[PDB]
C-alpha cells in the first residue's frame, strides 16, 4: 500500500524563509 | 546570509560587506558563527563582486569629454556580457531553495569562468578612462584585446565589437 | 504486503503476463529467493561507492562518478533510509552500456569469521 | 475569537497592527541571519538598549513595493514626509538585519 | 497529519533521487518496478539473488517477442 | 637515494649521443627526488601491566596504521633508507606471545616499503617508457589494498575486531605484497629496461601459475608493460 | 586539541588555505602542526604546497598580455583543470553534518600525481613561448604512463589550436 | 605441517609440481586459521 501511495504529486510552491521542509 | 551575499554580489552592500571606493567589499568582522579560516575564502570571492559593482557605475554615467554614440555602444555590449552573470545569480538562489548543506566552495567553483573575463575588461575600461579616447579609436583597444589569450574574453569582447560596427553601419549608410 | 506475495507483483511487472497466465516463473523464484532473508556478506557503504565509481571509470566518465556523490548527498540530507547499500548493489548489478579478474579486487567481509 | 482568528490567519494584520508575531522557519543561519548578528552584537557588549522593531515578513515587502509601483499614494511604509518617499526604518526581518 | 504528509513528501523526494540514479547508469528498470525492488530491499534479502531472479525474468519476457 | 642521481645522467649521456634530433628531454624537478613524503612510509602507555584484551585493541590499531605506512606508538620504522629492505623495532613493554604474532605480521610492511619506493624511483624517463608502464600498474595494486584496509578500520571502530580476525583478513594480500616485493628486487638488480623486463616477466608468467592469485598479477603486469613496446 | 578540528583544518589546506591548529611555517616547508595523526597529516598536506605554486603563477600570467596567445591558453587550461579539483573538494566540504576514509588518504591520491605533473609542466615551459613551448609540451607526451599520457594530450591539443 | 611449508616455499629448485603441491597445502593452512577465527569469536565458553 505504502509505496504505491508514496508516488503522489506534491506541491511545487516553495518558500524562502522555510528551509527545512517547505511544503 | 545566502540572501545577503546574493545582494552583496549584486549592487547592494549591507552590514557585512561594506562598500567603499578606497576599498571595496570589506570584511573585518569576526564571525564566531562561521569557521575562522572561511574569511580567507570570502576575500577571494569579493574580487568577483567588486568588478561587477564597478562595471555598473561606468554604464550609468556614460549613457567636451567622454561622450558620443560610441560611448552608447561599448556600455550596451557590456550589458550583454554581464547577462550570463545575472542569470547565474538567480541559479544560486534556486539551488539554495532545496539544499541546506550548500557551502561557499560551490559558489566559487560555479563562477570560475568569470575570474578571467572580468579583470581583463577592467583594464580596458580603465584605459578608456585614463586616455581621453572618445571617437572611433575606442574600437582599436578592443580590437587588440579581442585577439585574446583566454577563452571567455575572446567571445565577450566579440559581442561588444559587433554592436560597435552595427552603429557604424548607420553613419555609413547615410553617407554612402 | 507480505514478502511472499510481493514477488508475485514482480513477475507481473517484468513480464506482461498475469500471475495466473504464468506461474511457473513465480514457482521458480520462491525456490530461489527463499533460502535466506539476509545478505551473505556484511556491508559497508564505502565499498559499494567505490564499485560504482570503478564502473564509471571503466566507462571513462569521471564527472558522472562525482555527480553520484552529489546524489548520494541529497539522499543523506533527508536520511530516511538505512538500506542504502542494498538497492545500489542491485542497480550496479543491472547496469548497461550505451555504446578481467576479481581475485585481487577488494570484496566484502565474508561472514566466515562471523557468527552465522 | 473564531472570527478574529480567521482574520489573523488568512489576512495578515500583524505588522500594521500591534501584535508581536513569530515564525520559526527551521532557523540556523542561512535564513536566520538577523537574529544571529543581533546575538553577536549583544555578546560583544553594544553596550545594550536593543532596538524594538516590527518584524515584518518577506512577501509583504514585495507586495508593498509593487503597490508603490502602481501609483498608490500615502502608504504604510514609504510614506512621504517631505515630498520624497521616505522608507520606514523600524523594519526587521529574519535575515539581512535591515541594512 | 500535516507534518506526516511533509515526511511523505520528503520520502518521495528521496525516491525521485533514486529514480535519477537509476537512469544515469542506464538500466532497463522503470519507476513502477523500482517501487517493488525498494520494498524487497527494505525487508532484507541477498541482492545478488534478486539480480539473478531479475536476469532470469528479463529473459523470460523475450519469449513474448 | 644518492645513487640514482648518477644513473640518470649516465643513461642520458648514452641517449645524448644516440639522439641528436630530439631536444630538451624530460627531467622532473629536484624536489621530486628530495621529498620524503611521496612514498607511503616514513600516547604510549605501559601497556604490559594492562589486561590482555586491551593490549589487543591497541596493537590492532597500530598495525593497521603500519600497513598504509604510518608508524605506531610501540613499533618504530628503523632508519635504513638504502637498499630494498626495511626493519622495524617493537617495544618490549608488549606481552611476548602477542609480540611474536606482531613480528610474524611485520614482513608485509617491509613488503610495503620496498613496494612504494619502486613507483617513485622508476617514474623518471631515463629508466624507460616500459618501466613507466610497469610502475603505473603497480600503483593499481596499491589502490585496492588501501580500499580493503578501510573496511577493516570501520569494523574496528565499532569494537568488532580482534587480532585473529585481522590475521585472517590480511592473509590474502600477504601473497600479493610478496610477489610485488620480489619482482621489484629483481627488476632493480638487473637494471632492466626495454625488452629485458619483457623477458623477466615472461619468465615470471610461467613461474607462478598454480594458485592463479599470483598468475593474475603477473599476467596483468605483462599486459600493461608491453603496451608501449 | 581534538581530531574533529584537525579533519576540518586539513580540509582547508587542500584549498591552499591555512588551518587553525595546523599552519604554514615557511614556503620551503610544508604545513607542520602547531600524535600519530600528526604524523599522518604531512603527506596529506603536500597537495596545498603544490597548489600554491600552480595558483600563484597562473594568477600572475592571467594578468600578463606579454605572454602571448600560446601559453595564455595554457594558463587557461591550468585554471580549468583546477576547477575539477574544486568540484571534488566542494562535495567533501558539503557532506559535513564516515567522512574520514583513512582521513581521505585514498581520496586525495588520484589528485596528488595530477598536481605533481602540472607543477613540473610549468617549470619545463618556463621562459618559452610559441613553438618553443609547444616542443616542451610535446616532449611530455612521449611518456609511458597512461594516466599522464592521457592528461598531457588534451592540454597540448588546446595549446596547439 | 608449518615446518614443512617453511622449507618448501624457500625451495625455489622444487619444480612446478612442487609449487602446485605446496599451494594445495597453503589452502589447508588458511582453512585451519579460518576455523581458529570462528572459534575465537565464539570464545570471547566451555
Amino acid at each position: 500500500l505504502w509505496e504505491a501511495a508514496l508516488t503522489y504529486e506534491a506541491s511545487k510552491r516553495r518558500c524562502w524563509e522555510r528551509v527545512g521542509c517547505p511544503p | 546570509m545566502i540572501h545577503e551575499l546574493l545582494l552583496a554580489l549584486s549592487g547592494y552592500p549591507g552590514s557585512i560587506f561594506t562598500w567603499n571606493k578606497r576599498s571595496g567589499l570589506q570584511v573585518s568582522q569576526d564571525f564566531p558563527f562561521l569557521h575562522p579560516s572561511e574569511t580567507s575564502v570570502l576575500n577571494r570571492l569579493c574580487r568577483l563582486g567588486t568588478d561587477y559593482i564597478r562595471f555598473t557605475e561606468f554604464i550609468e554615467q556614460y549613457t567636451g569629454g567622454l561622450h558620443g554614440i560610441y560611448l552608447r555602444a561599448f556600455c550596451t555590449g557590456l550589458d550583454s556580457v554581464l547577462q550570463p552573470y545575472r542569470q547565474a545569480l538567480l541559479d544560486l538562489e534556486q539551488e539554495f531553495l532545496g539544499d541546506p548543506h550548500l557551502s561557499i566552495s560551490h559558489v566559487n567553483y560555479f563562477l570560475d569562468q568569470f575570474q578571467l573575463l572580468f579583470p581583463s575588461v577592467m583594464v580596458v575600461v580603465e584605459q578608456i578612462k585614463s586616455q581621453k579616447i572618445h571617437g572611433c579609436q575606442i574600437l582599436e583597444t578592443v580590437y587588440k584585446h579581442s585577439c585574446g589569450g583566454l577563452p571567455p574574453v575572446r567571445s565577450a569582447l566579440e559581442k561588444i565589437l559587433a554592436v560597435c560596427h552595427g552603429v557604424m553601419y548607420k553613419q555609413l549608410s547615410a553617407w554612402m | 504486503k507480505s514478502p511472499n506475495v510481493l514477488l508475485q507483483n514482480l513477475c507481473c511487472r517484468i513480464l506482461g503476463r498475469s500471475e495466473a497466465d504464468v506461474a511457473q516463473q513465480f514457482q521458480y523464484a520462491v525456490r530461489v529467493i527463499g533460502s535466506n532473508f539476509a545478505p551473505t556478506v556484511e556491508r559497508d557503504e564505502f565499498l559499494v561507492a567505490e564499485k560504482i565509481k570503478k564502473e564509471l571509470i571503466r566507462q571513462r566518465r569521471e564527472a558522472d562518478a562525482a555527480l553520484f556523490s552529489e546524489l548520494h548527498r541529497k539522499l543523506h540530507s533527508q536520511g530516511v533510509l538505512k538500506n542504502k547499500w542494498s538497492i545500489l548493489y542491485l542497480l550496479l548489478s543491472l547496469s548497461e552500456d550505451p555504446r578481467s579478474y576479481a581475485t585481487l579486487f577488494a570484496q566484502a567481509l565474508p561472514r566466515d569469521a562471523h557468527s552465522t | 475569537p473564531d472570527d478574529r482568528s480567521w482574520l489573523e490567519h488568512h489576512v495578515v494584520h500583524q505588522y500594521w497592527t500591534a501584535r508581536p508575531s513569530q515564525f520559526p522557519h527551521s532557523l540556523h543561519l542561512h535564513s536566520n541571519l538577523a537574529a544571529v548578528w543581533d546575538q553577536h552584537l549583544y555578546s560583544s557588549d553594544p553596550l545594550y538598549v536593543p532596538d524594538d522593531r516590527v518584524l515584518v515578513t518577506e512577501t509583504q515587502v514585495i507586495r508593498e513595493t509593487l503597490w508603490l509601483l502602481s501609483g498608490v499614494k500615502k502608504l504604510f511604509i514609504f510614506q512621504l514626509i517631505d515630498g520624497k518617499v521616505t522608507v520606514r526604518n523600524n523594519i526587521i526581518v529574519t535575515h539581512l538585519t535591515h541594512s | 497529519a500535516a507534518a506526516a504528509a511533509a515526511n511523505l513528501n520528503a520520502v518521495r523526494e528521496t525516491m525521485d533521487v533514486l529514480l535519477e540514479i537509476s537512469r544515469i547508469l542506464n538500466t532497463g528498470l522503470d519507476m513502477e518496478t523500482l517501487s517493488i525492488c525498494v520494498r524487497l530491499c527494505e525487508q532484507g534479502i541477498n541482492p545478488e539473488a534478486l539480480s539473478s531472479v531479475i536476469k532470469e525474468l528479463r529473459k523470460a519476457t523475450e519469449a513474448l517477442k | 637515494l644518492q645513487q640514482s642521481l648518477e644513473l640518470k645522467r649516465k643513461m642520458l649521456r648514452d641517449k645524448q649521443n644516440k639522439k641528436n634530433s630530439g631536444q630538451h628531454l624530460p627531467i622532473f624537478p629536484a624536489w621530486v627526488y628530495e621529498r620524503p613524503a611521496l612514498i607511503g612510509d616514513f600516547t604510549a602507555l605501559p601497556i604490559g601491566t594492562l589486561p590482555l584484551a586491551s593490549q589487543e585493541s591497541a596493537v590492532v590499531e597500530d598495525l593497521l596504521y603500519v600497513l598504509v605506512g604510518v608508524d605506531g606508538r610501540y613499533v618504530s620504522a628503523q632508519p635504513l633508507a638504502g637498499r630494498q629492505s626495511r626493519t622495524f623495532l617493537v617495544d618490549p613493554n608488549l606481552d611476548l606471545s602477542i609480540r611474536e604474532l606482531v613480528h610474524r605480521i611485520l614482513p608485509v610492511a617491509a613488503s610495503y616499503s620496498a613496494v612504494t619506493r619502486f613507483i617513485e624511483e622508476k617514474s623518471s624517463f631515463e629508466y624507460g617508457q616500459v618501466n613507466h608502464a610497469l610502475a603505473a600498474a603497480m600503483r593499481t595494486l596499491v589502490k585496492e589494498h588501501l580500499i580493503l584496509v578501510s573496511q577493516l578500520e570501520q569494523l574496528h571502530r565499532q569494537g568488532l575486531l580482534s587480532l585473529q580476525k585481522l590475521w585472517f583478513y590480511i592473509q590474502p594480500a600477504m601473497r600479493t605484497m610478496d610477489i610485488l616485493a620480489s619482482l621489484a628486487t629483481s627488476v632493480d638488480k638487473g637494471e632492466c629496461l626495454g625488452g629485458s623486463t619483457l623477458s623477466l616477466l615472461h619468465d615470471r608468467s610461467f613461474s607462478y601459475t598454480g594458485d592463479s592469485q599470483a598468475q593474475e598479477l603477473c599476467l596483468y603486469l605483462t599486459k600493461a608493460a608491453s603496451a608501449p613496446y | 586539541i581534538t581530531e574533529a578540528a584537525l579533519v576540518r583544518d586539513i580540509l582547508y589546506v587542500f584549498q591552499g588555505i591555512d588551518g587553525k591548529n595546523i599552519k604554514m611555517n615557511n614556503t620551503e616547508n610544508c604545513y607542520k602542526v602547531e600524535r600519530s595523526l600528526r604524523d599522518t597529516a604531512v603527506r596529506l598536506s603536500e597537495l596545498g604546497w603544490l597548489h600554491n605554486k600552480i595558483r600563484r603563477y597562473t594568477d600572475q600570467r592571467s594578468l600578463d598580455r606579454s605572454f602571448g596567445l600560446v601559453g595564455q591558453s595554457f594558463c587557461a587550461a591550468l585554471h580549468q583543470e583546477l576547477r575539477e579539483y574544486y568540484r571534488l573538494l566542494s562535495v567533501l566540504h558539503s557532506q559535513l553534518q564516515s567522512l574520514t576514509l583513512r582521513r581521505l588518504l585514498v581520496w586525495t591520491y588520484d589528485p596528488k600525481i595530477r598536481l605533481k605533473t602540472l607543477a613540473a609542466l610549468v617549470d619545463h615551459c618556463q621562459g618559452r613561448k610559441g613553438g618553443e613551448l609547444a616542443s616542451a609540451v610535446h616532449a611530455y607526451t612521449k611518456t609511458g604512463d597512461p594516466y599522464m599520457r592521457s592528461l598531457v594530450q588534451h592540454i597540448l591539443s588546446l595549446v596547439s589550436h
